[PDB]
């Protein structure tokens, strides 16, 4: 609840401040103000294949306290490594390069 | 009296941010051998009220934007999140207690990216779209370095609760165990605000960025939300790395010392703006993808071992 | 309320109906980002703090954001007014009410009662999601390995496609 | 100093968890007799009143085992005040 | 009708003291009042039914009140100063009320 | 392909079916299906020709939605039985979903539109894998769950496939698509006997693999995607004309060759189970499949089509040989019939 | 090989560290006197309640009382 | 839950109808496709959570990890298409006829 | 399954966690752990064709430990009854509804 | 000189401790003089609820052992 109240209040403040913004003020061509970034898309799915990486690395805080601590260590290191080798391939592929 | 808490939690950060607009103009000034505001108030203490009470009165020109729905949802998303990442902040007594607190701060921080995407896309312009795509690349790329620094560090306090970081620091600052993390964290907090030697977006000399087509109110909010989490990502460093005193009695001392170190880390960003030429968009990435991310992943692997071989596995709770 | 979940469930269907009318590529992304917010909330309702936040952390800003990203790069040609779609969407907003209505009169029902958190230990700890997700490293370490290869060979699949 | 300290936080947890070990009997005893006092007291409100039309058998366990079905949150407080249902169904998620 | 004990039966004198004092006198409540509490568990985990071990339950609700009753006569004042600080915390840590602990333990090492 | 990538992909395309087969936790069966989807897409666009991108984008969407439907079945089961795997009790609709979905990945019957088109835009090689090492995975999942699936639907998808495959094939002149159509048909017979005697599905598959793998390595020996192209086989390489003749008639059910056994025992098993309605109609249009097989026979062997003068140039040069597998899989396929009893 | 590391330490002075700590953390656990305790300090925590077994008289070790000299006594975790 | 579990299931069917009724842009489809994975993820997490079946929570996430890459492949095909045609309309994908 | 490379190799990477009664982390038994056991130690050695008729008591129960629907129908019916009677005041919110009645530890 | 940047910080130096002292005294005044107990794991809640049951409807109230 409290969290609801807060997050909701935080919104109302935001909205009001734009409410007042568009109303307090109360033509002229005042309003008058692309190729693919293949690099970007790559960077983007590089981040997708890595954000999911974190999602599989967030259990560490609660797995450190597993009885088979030796197992956790092993399982984690491989993940971090296989993902580093992936990044490394990208490096060689020069995908990381902009 | 829970509502008394929000009213004493959001007023004292919108009234602080306001005087960071001032302090970001004087400290930069005296380095430039030039006094900042001195006139509207005694020593510029009354300047943000002027351009607060001024920007909001300028025409919020919806300039042939593709979609107002976005033009007027992006700027609100930002100040909505930024003023929310404060709700679980771990003061000696946090507004709200949230197990998974640090995740909350990470997640909400991420959503911000949209503001860039939405604002850039809605306002039809080359600069706007250009800047956005490039800007988020940075933001997203830096999340992956923040998370790990965030994760790694966790193994040490052993939970996702901000409020425990204080205990973990009951007798020492985590800056000394992890200064490598704290370095890269600083840049991942200094460059995830699209701030500092790293202001690629809103490239002003090169790009005129996304907030370009914004003015008056819609701009103010975007701004208010860049200085209200310029204080978060230093307020976290004063929790995660710099651990002030916590005594069951005298529960202010923490807040007082929290002050003393958050202003430095909020005044440390100000030396940066006035000191470093901006990184070029390619270099920023290569800083994270080919330098920080490697060190971050390896040190994460180092921190999962440190508990096991030092038998220091932190206590859940 | 007690209908804490239903209402939300209803919002999730609304967002899915929005994605289903296939609105403009990025206007609907928002739609997903909306129902992802909604689904994040429901899971939290049942106590899955971790599992919940996870969605808000990965699908919300990781997957979806990258999605629109690409929309901007391509397939955001932004050449039927979505407003027409909103018009239809509004129709469904209440058309679904019709589907529910028949079963509404038929009636579980009357909002949502104790149809959530069936059984919870009134005492005890370690009962919390994220203890289960951390079985990737004890007693369920095969799901962890195969996910690895997904992401790992994912790198190699993507570049090869891109090249 | 992070070696020697986090070890102690462990030894304080054992001190703090073994306290919890000593009080499972008192709580589990109270919790048994409490929930075993709700549904005789709800069996009544269902039987003492609210049930005089035909073809109803009070206490018609729907399972066949006759073993102790740990009562479900719903059956335990549901027909009781709207407040109780939340306080049992949303008390913890809402915090502290 | 599924067997459900009579409310009258369930009636038992109760501990009725807040969690803080229980957390203070717990480690001594594990030393004393153990044979009477473990047999409840040993029924509880063997006989999986709260409708059968209520016998030993009333015993647990009994030995506990016994434990405190001695503490209430014997060494009550230093016990009050112990949990009165311990309940000030937000998670009731022994880590803080560590001076109140020995002062209550020496008072109870000598007496009882 | 950086040989490393080639390894990772190929391993996945091979770990994909193998995880499916080995695991029992359906979930692990789903990800086995998921990998196969991810591994095949890179190879499909190797030429990266405009036709190819179309192929992969279709294959992927068809494969992806089916994968999601299979997952929904597993997710639903999880709530109707805590188990992560189909059981006697499973709601009938839960299983039918799995049939439709898996019949889309395998491309049977009214979902037979993607296969002919992806078989047309991919190389002959990746054509084989897309036709035969990607059918093993889904079929495994079905064969495991056979006791529980519906006899009615399977039969309808079976009969439909037989018809669609046959009719489609009659008109086609592109070889890749003639094979795609045949595979739809054979896949149909296989799924017809699944509810009754799964063990025969595994025979009607192997024989299809031992028949199609030689047939395609034949099409590519001269890399002919046209019948006109395969018709000049007599000039490019005369010996394969004899076995290409028998293998194609073997693919259809004509009695002396190995190809009769799968149809014969499937018909024997269906009559044993009393489907003498269904079996009869299937066998009859099965005869339509041989018509288009023999029309190709005519062009390639029984009649000699005219060739271009440059064909003499290709004769001069030594012809890179066909791998040994062709022979061992051509003979074991064209004539093993005398050894049927032990095969079944 | 040894003088190739010298420029890779002068220029590129990052990946060196990242492949020097990537590994260091794989050998510290296998060679430390105290790695045995992590699966033991984490094994002592009684998160759930220890169910007592019925007595038969055939069990000498099982400590009858929480304070018997018998049973898992951790004078180890203390001053570990 | 029984009530809600319905909404999520129909969400998946409404997302099903979406991916099986294309209209112009493909990115819409892939986007819809993802709407299902969210609905599956939500339903798997929900039942696992009210069955207190913690041994199965691994799955809710394995579902997302595989689904993310699945989508990665899907988008690379999409980028490949608006590089060969530059308009990403399901309309021009008909050469194979 | 189709190719049992798991039993042969003795490995159990996929079997340990297929049912609700499998080892749950920290030994936190799930709902129904009681039933599913009773419904799979029954159907062990008896094939499915005969795990579907005679071992129907244990599934009919386990189908109601987890769906828990027959309960709903009971409770939902009870609910309606209260409503009608209450409207005519035939039934009054119980002392429980009135609160108090000595809420005890 | 630089003396003047201080007026500005002084306000951002109290505007930032108003929140930490405020949240940490509106807790010790809306929780009966005692820190707001933290229910992080099921067992903490139970104890907290139990307390409410034992005395007043307020967790904060506490029974010394004379009850
Ligand atoms: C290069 O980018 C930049 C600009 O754009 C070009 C700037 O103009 C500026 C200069 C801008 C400013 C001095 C600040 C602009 C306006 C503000 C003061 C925003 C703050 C407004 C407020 C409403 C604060 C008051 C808070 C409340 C709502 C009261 C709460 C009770 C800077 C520093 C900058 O970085
Ligand atoms: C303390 C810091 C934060 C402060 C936030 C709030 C700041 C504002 C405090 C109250 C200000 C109230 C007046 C705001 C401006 C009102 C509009 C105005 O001045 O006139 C312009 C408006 C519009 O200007 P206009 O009609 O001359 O048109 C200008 C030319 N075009 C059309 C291109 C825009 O004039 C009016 O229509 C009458 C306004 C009367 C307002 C009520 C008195
Ligand atoms: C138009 C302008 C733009 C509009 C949108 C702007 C952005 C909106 C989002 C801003 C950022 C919100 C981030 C929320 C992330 C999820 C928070 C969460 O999961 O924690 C809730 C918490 C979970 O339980 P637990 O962690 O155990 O709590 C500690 C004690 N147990 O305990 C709870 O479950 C509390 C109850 C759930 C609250 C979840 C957050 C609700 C947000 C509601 C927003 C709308 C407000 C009402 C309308
Ligand atoms: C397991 C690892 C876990 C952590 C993995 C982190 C990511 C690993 C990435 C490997 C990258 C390999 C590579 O391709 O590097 C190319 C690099 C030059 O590339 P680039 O940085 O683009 O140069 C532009 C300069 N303006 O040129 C180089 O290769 C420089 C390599 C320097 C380091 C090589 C290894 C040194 C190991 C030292 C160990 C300790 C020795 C004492
Ligand atoms: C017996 C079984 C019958 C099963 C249904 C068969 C229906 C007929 C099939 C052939 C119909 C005739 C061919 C042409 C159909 C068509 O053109 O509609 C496609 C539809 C509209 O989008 P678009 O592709 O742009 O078409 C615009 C045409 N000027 O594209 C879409 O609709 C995309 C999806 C958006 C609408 C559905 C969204 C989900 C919510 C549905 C609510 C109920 C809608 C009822 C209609
Ligand atoms: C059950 C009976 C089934 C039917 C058996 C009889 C039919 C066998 C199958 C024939 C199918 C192809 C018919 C058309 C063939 C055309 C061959 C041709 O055009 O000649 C060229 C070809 C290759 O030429 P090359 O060997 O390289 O040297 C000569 C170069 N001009 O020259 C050659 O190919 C030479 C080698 C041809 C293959 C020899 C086969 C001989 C007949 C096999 C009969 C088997 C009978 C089994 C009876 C079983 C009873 C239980």
């Amino acid at each position: 609840m409290n969290l609801y109240t807060v997050i909701f209040i935080n919104i109302l403040l935001s909205l009001t401040l734009i409410l007042v913004a568009f109303w307090l003020p109360q033509y002229s061509e005042k309003a008058n103000p692309l190729p693919f970034s293949m690099k970007f898309f790559l960077v983007a799915i590089t981040f997708l294949l890595f954000d999911l990486e974190i999602a599989l690395l967030l259990p560490l805080p609660w797995a450190i306290q597993t009885i088979k601590t030796s197992t956790m260590m092993i399982m984690a290191f491989i993940l971090v490594t296989i993902l580093s080798l992936g990044l490394a391939y990208e490096w060689t592929q020069k995908g990381l390069e902009w | 009296m829970f509502f008394i808490n929000i009213l004493t939690l959001l007023v004292p950060i919108l009234i602080a941010m306001a005087f960071l607009t001032l302090v970001e103009r004087k400290i930069l000034g005296y380095m430039q051998l030039r006094k900042g505001p001195n006139i509207v108030g005694p020593y510029g203490i009354l300047q943000p009220f002027a351009d607060a009470m001024k920007l909001f009165m300028k025409e919020p020109m919806r300039p042939l934007t593709t979609s107002m729905s976005l033009f007027i949802i992006a700027p609100t998303l930002s100040l909505t999140l930024a003023l929310s990442l404060w709700v679980p902040l771990p003061m000696p007594h946090p507004l709200i207690n949230l197990n998974l607190g640090i995740l909350f701060i990470l997640a909400t921080s991420s959503l911000s990216v949209y503001s860039i995407l939405w604002s850039g896309w809605a306002s039809n312009s080359k600069y706007s779209l250009f800047g956005a795509l490039r800007a988020v690349a940075q933001t997203i790329s830096y999340e992956v370095t923040m998370a790990i620094i965030l994760l790694s560090v966790l193994l040490m306090n052993g939970s996702y609760s901000l409020q425990t970081l204080i205990t973990t620091q009951e007798h020492m600052w985590l800056l000394l165990p992890a200064w490598p993390m704290a370095m890269m964290w600083f840049i991942s907090t200094l460059a995830e605000t699209n701030r500092a030697p790293f202001d690629l977006t809103e490239g002003e000399s090169e790009l005129v960025g996304f907030n370009v087509e914004y003015a008056a109110g819609p701009f103010a909010l975007f701004f208010m939300a860049e200085y209200t989490n310029i204080i978060l990502m230093n307020a976290l460093t004063t929790i995660i790395f710099l651990g002030p005193l916590y005594y069951i009695n005298l529960p202010e001392l923490y807040s007082t010392n929290f002050m003393m170190e958050a202003l430095l880390l909020s005044s440390t960003f100000l030396w940066i703006r006035a000191s470093y030429p901006r990184f070029r968009y390619d270099q920023l990435m290569h800083l994270l993808w080919k330098n920080f991310l490697p060190l971050t992943l390896a040190l994460c692997m180092w921190h999962i071992s440190l508990p096991i071989f030092t038998a220091g596995v932190p206590p859940y709770m | 309320m007690n209908n804490y979940i239903f209402v939300l469930s209803s919002l999730f269907l609304v967002g899915c109906l929005g994605l289903a009318l296939k609105p403009s590529p990025i206007y609907g992304g928002l739609g997903l980002i909306v129902s992802g917010f909604v689904g994040c909330l429901m899971v939290l309702g049942f106590g899955g703090s971790f599992l919940g936040l996870m969605v808000f952390l990965i699908y919300l800003g990781g997957m979806l954001v990258v999605f629109g990203y690409t929309t901007a790069m391509a397939t955001e040609e932004y050449p039927g007014s979505n407003w027409l779609i909103l018009g239809f969407l509004v129709l469904g907003v209440i058309m679904e009410v019709f589907l529910i209505c028949v079963l509404n009169y038929y009636d579980l029902g009357d909002g949502l009662g104790d149809w959530l958190m069936y059984e919870v230990d009134d005492v005890g700890v370690m009962l919390e999601g994220g203890i289960g997700v951390a079985a990737m490293y004890s007693c369920a370490t095969w799901m962890m390995v195969v996910a690895g290869w997904s992401l790992f060979a994912g790198i190699f699949i993507i570049i090869e496609i891109t090249r | 100093r992070m070696m020697r300290w986090n070890q102690e936080r462990r030894r304080l947890l054992i001190e703090d968890l073994e306290a919890r070990i000593a009080l499972m009997p008192l709580f589990q005893a109270e919790k048994d007799r409490r929930t075993l006092q709700i549904l005789r007291e709800n069996l009544e409100e269902e039987a003492i009143i609210m049930k005089d039309v035909p073809n109803w058998k009070v206490g018609e366990s729907v399972f066949h085992t006759t073993r102790w079905v740990p009562p479900l949150i719903g059956e335990m407080y549901g027909l009781r005040t709207k407040e109780e249902m939340s306080n049992a169904n949303f008390g913890f998620t809402w915090y502290t | 009708i599924v067997e459900l004990p009579t409310l009258e039966e369930l009636k038992v004198e109760e501990v009725k003291v807040s969690s803080a004092v229980l957390k203070a006198a717990a480690h001594h409540y594990g030393a004393q009042c153990d044979k009477t509490n473990k047999e409840f568990m040993l029924c509880r985990w063997e006989e999986k039914d709260p409708r059968r071990c209520l016998k030993e339950g009333k015993l647990v609700n009994g030995c506990a009140l016994n434990f405190f009753r001695q503490i209430k006569s014997h060494c009550a004042e230093p016990f009050t100063e112990y949990w009165t600080c311990l309940d000030y915390s937000n998670m009731q840590l022994f880590r803080h009320c560590r001076q109140q602990q020995a002062k209550f333990d020496q008072c109870v090492l000598d007496k009882l | 392909m950086n040989p490393i990538t080639l390894a990772i992909i190929y391993f996945t395309i091979f770990l994909g079916p193998v995880i499916t087969m080995s695991s029992t936790n359906l979930m692990l069966m789903w990800v086995g299906l998921e990998f196969s989807l991810l591994a095949i897409i890179p190879m499909l666009i190797n030429k990266k020709n405009p036709r190819s991108t179309e192929a992969a984008t279709k294959y992927f969407v068809t494969q992806a939605t089916a994968s999601m439907i299979i997952l929904l079945a597993i997710v639903l089961n999880y709530k109707q039985l805590g188990t992560w795997m189909f059981q006697q009790q499973t709601n009938g609709l839960i299983l039918n979903m799995t049939l439709m979905a898996l019949s889309m990945k395998l491309g049977l019957a009214p979902f037979h539109f993607w296969l002919p088109e992806v078989t047309q835009g991919i190389p002959l090689h990746m054509g084989l894998i897309l036709l035969t090492w990607q059918k093993i995975a889904p079929l495994s999942i079905l064969i495991q769950i056979y006791p529980l699936l519906n006899s009615t639907i399977i039969l309808m998808l079976a009969i439909t496939s037989i018809f669609m495959g046959a009719w489609g094939g009659l008109n086609q002149t592109q070889m890749r698509k003639i094979m795609a159509y045949s595979s739809i048909a054979h896949m149909g017979w296989m799924l017809a006997i699944l509810p009754y005697n799964p063990s025969l599905t595994l025979l009607n598959l192997m024989i299809y693999i031992i028949l199609t793998a030689p047939m395609f390595m034949a099409l590519m020996l001269n890399n002919s995607m046209t019948i006109n192209s395969i018709s000049l086989l007599w000039n490019k390489t005369p010996a394969m004309l004899t076995m290409i003749s028998l293998m194609l008639l073997s693919l259809g059910g004509l009695p002396p060759l190995t190809g009769f056994l799968p149809k014969w025992i499937i018909i024997t098993e269906l009559m044993k189970n009393n489907c003498l309605i269904m079996a009869t109609l299937m066998a009859m249009m099965a005869l339509l499949n041989l018509f288009f097989y023999t029309r190709l026979i005519y062009s390639t062997s029984l009649t000699m089509f005219p060739t271009n003068n440059n064909s003499k140039m290709m004769t001069h040069q030594t012809k890179t040989k066909p791998n040994l597998m062709f022979s061992t899989l051509a003979i074991m396929s064209t004539m093993t019939l005398p050894l049927a009893p032990q095969l079944i | 090989i040894s003088a190739f590391l010298k420029n890779a330490w002068a220029k590129e002075p990052v990946l060196v560290v990242s492949f020097s700590v990537w590994g260091l953390a794989i050998i510290m656990p296998m060679i430390s006197p105290y790695t045995k305790y992590a699966s033991m300090i984490n094994k002592a925590t009684p998160y759930n309640y220890p169910v007592p077994v019925r007595d038969d008289g055939n069990m000498p070790d099982v400590p009858s009382h929480p304070q018997d000299p018998l049973g898992p006594s951790l004078d180890w975790l203390k001053n570990l | 839950m029984p009530s809600t579990f319905f909404n999520l299931t129909m969400a998946f069917s409404l997302s099903l109808l979406g991916t099986l009724m294309f209209r112009s842009h493909l990115m819409s489809t892939l986007l819809c496709l993802e709407g299902m994975v969210l609905s599956l993820f939500i339903m798997t997490s929900v039942t696992s959570l009210n069955s207190n079946s913690m041994s199965s929570m691994p799955i809710p996430i394995t579902i997302l990890v595989f689904a993310a890459c699945e989508a990665a492949v899907g988008l690379a095909l999409l980028v490949k298409v608006s590089n060969t045609y530059g308009t990403d309309y399901v309309q021009n994908l008909n050469l194979l006829q | 399954p189709f190719l049992d490379i798991q039993k042969k190799l003795g490995i159990s990477l996929d079997r340990h966690f297929m049912f609700l009664s499998a080892e749950q982390p920290y030994k936190n038994a799930a709902r129904c752990h009681a039933f599913e056991k009773e419904w799979i130690e029954c159907a062990h050695g008896i094939g499915g064709t005969r795990a579907k008729k005679e071992c129907k008591i244990e599934f009919d129960d386990f189908e109601e430990c987890l769906l828990r629907y027959k309960t709903m129908r009971r409770m939902h019916d009870i609910k309606k009854q209260r409503e009608k009677l209450m409207k005519e005041g035939k039934y009054t919110p119980p002392p429980h509804h009135s609160g108090r009645e000595e809420p005890r530890p | 000189m630089w003396f003047e940047i201080l007026p500005g910080l002084a306000i951002m130096g109290v505007c930032l401790v108003i929140p930490g002292v405020s949240t940490a005294y509106i807790h010790k005044f809306t929780n009966g003089g005692k820190e707001k107990r933290v229910a992080r794991v099921q067992y903490q809640w139970y104890l907290m609820e139990r307390d409410r049951r034992i005395s007043g409807v307020n967790r904060y109230y506490v029974s010394k052992g004379l009850e």
